[PDB]
C-alpha cells in the first residue's frame, strides 16, 4: 500500500453519552481524537497489521466494502487466542477461538469463547463512512456517522457527530489493529485516539455542532 | 417526585435519561413502550405571615 | 490440581486473564525451555490438604 499523511482538519467528535442535552456547554473528559492531527492516508494497491493505539478512527470515503472486516486479535496463531471481529453485509461474527492466520491476513474468498454472533441490523443496509472504535474496561463500542461531501479531494472544513451502536464485552489484551480484504484502490484513513478533554456544545435540538480542544493551544484554554 | 408529561425533546433512539445543571434527571423514557415524558416537581414556594 | 502463578514481566491490569505459561529468566542465559539456573517455571501448584 501507499502511506501517505493528512491534517485532520477538526474531525472525529463522538457522543460520550447517552444523555439528551441541550443548550448548555459540557465539558468530558474521554478518548477523543485531537484537534488538526496528524493522520495517515492508505492507498491499498497490495499489507501488514497496525498498532491499536486505545482507539482507531476509520475515515473510509470511497464506496464499496472491500476494507470490512477489521479483526482485533493480539496474536493471530495458536497458543494465544485470536479475536474474530468479523464484519460482512450478511452477519458479524464476535468470536475468540485462537484460530490460525499468516502475517498478511485476509480473507480468502475462493477452542475458547466461540459462537456470539450478532446480526447487525442498521449495518446490514459522498460515502463518507466515518468509524470511532474503542475499547474501555473490555467493553466494544461502535461509532458511525454518514456524512455527504462536495468534492472527494480532502477532508472537509466542517462538523460531524457520531452516535454510538452496540456494546459487546470481550476483556483481552488487544495491542494490534488489522483490517481484512476478501480477495477473490481503496482510499481510507486512519486516525488514533488520545485522552483529552473537549467543551462540547449542544444546541437546542440536542445534537453538538461546535467543539474545543482545551489543550490545543492557549486560546482554546481560556475558551475552556 | 415529579409530575409526568408528554415533550417535544427530541430523543435519539440511544439516550433515555435527561439531566440538568444540577444533575437531576430532567425527562425519563418508560422502559415498556418507547415513549418521552418530563419530570418536574409540582408546586410549591416560601409563605409569610 | 490448582495452580498459582508467582510473578510475571510487569503488573497486571485490572480484570485480565492470563494463559500463557513460559518459562522465566532473570538474567542472559536463555533458559530455551529447560528449568535450568536462574530459570523457574510460573506454575506452582497449592498441595492442599
Ligand atoms: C506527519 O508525520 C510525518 C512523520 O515524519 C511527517 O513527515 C509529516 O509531515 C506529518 N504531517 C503533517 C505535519 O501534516
Ligand atoms: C499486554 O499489553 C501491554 C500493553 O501495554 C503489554 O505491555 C504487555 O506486554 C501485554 N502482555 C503480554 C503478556 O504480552
Ligand atoms: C431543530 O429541528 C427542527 C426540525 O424542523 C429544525 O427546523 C430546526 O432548525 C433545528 N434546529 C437547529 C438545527 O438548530
Ligand atoms: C413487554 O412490553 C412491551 C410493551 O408493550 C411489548 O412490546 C413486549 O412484547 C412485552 N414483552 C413480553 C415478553 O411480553
Amino acid at each position: 500500500r501507499t502511506q501517505s499523511y493528512t491534517n485532520s482538519f477538526t474531525r472525529g467528535v463522538y457522543y460520550p453519552d447517552k444523555v439528551f442535552r441541550s443548550s448548555v456547554l459540557h465539558s468530558t473528559h474521554d478518548l477523543f481524537l485531537p484537534f488538526f492531527s496528524n493522520v495517515t492516508w492508505f492507498h491499498a494497491i497490495h499489507n501488514p497489521a497496525l498498532p491499536f493505539n486505545d482507539g482507531v478512527y476509520f475515515a473510509s470515503t470511497e464506496k464499496s466494502n472491500i476494507i470490512r472486516g477489521w479483526i482485533f486479535g493480539t496474536t493471530l496463531d495458536s497458543k494465544t487466542q485470536s479475536l474474530l471481529i468479523v464484519n460482512n453485509a450478511t452477519n458479524v461474527v464476535i468470536k475468540v477461538c485462537e484460530f490460525q492466520f499468516c502475517n498478511d491476513p485476509f480473507l480468502d474468498v475462493y477452542a475458547n469463547n466461540c459462537t456470539f454472533e450478532y446480526v447487525s441490523q442498521p449495518f446490514l443496509m459522498k460515502n463518507l463512512r466515518e468509524f470511532v472504535f474503542k475499547n474501555i474496561d473490555g467493553y466494544f463500542k461502535i461509532y458511525s456517522k454518514h456524512t455527504p461531501i462536495n468534492l472527494e479531494r480532502d477532508l472537509p472544513q466542517g462538523f460531524s457527530a457520531l452516535e454510538p451502536l452496540v456494546d459487546l464485552p470481550i476483556g483481552i489484551n488487544i495491542t494490534r489493529f488489522q483490517t481484512l480484504l476478501a480477495l477473490h484502490a481503496a482510499a481510507y484513513y486512519v486516525g488514533y485516539l488520545q485522552p483529552r478533554t473537549f467543551l462540547l456544545k449542544y444546541n437546542e435540538n440536542g445534537t453538538i455542532t461546535d467543539a474545543v480542544d482545551c489543550a490545543l493551544d492557549p486560546l482554546s484554554e481560556t475558551k475552556c | 417526585t415529579g409530575v409526568l408529561t408528554e415533550s417535544n425533546k427530541k430523543f435519539l433512539p440511544f439516550q433515555q435519561f435527561g439531566r440538568d445543571i444540577a444533575d437531576t434527571t430532567d425527562a425519563v423514557r418508560d422502559p415498556q413502550t418507547l415513549e418521552i415524558l418530563d419530570i418536574t416537581p409540582c408546586s410549591f414556594g416560601g409563605v409569610s405571615v | 490440581n490448582y495452580l498459582y502463578r508467582l510473578l510475571r514481566k510487569s503488573k497486571l491490569k485490572p480484570f485480565e486473564r492470563d494463559i500463557s505459561t513460559e518459562i522465566y529468566q532473570a538474567g542472559n542465559k536463555p533458559c530455551n525451555g529447560v528449568a535450568g539456573p536462574n530459570c523457574y517455571s510460573p506454575l506452582q501448584s497449592y498441595g492442599f490438604r
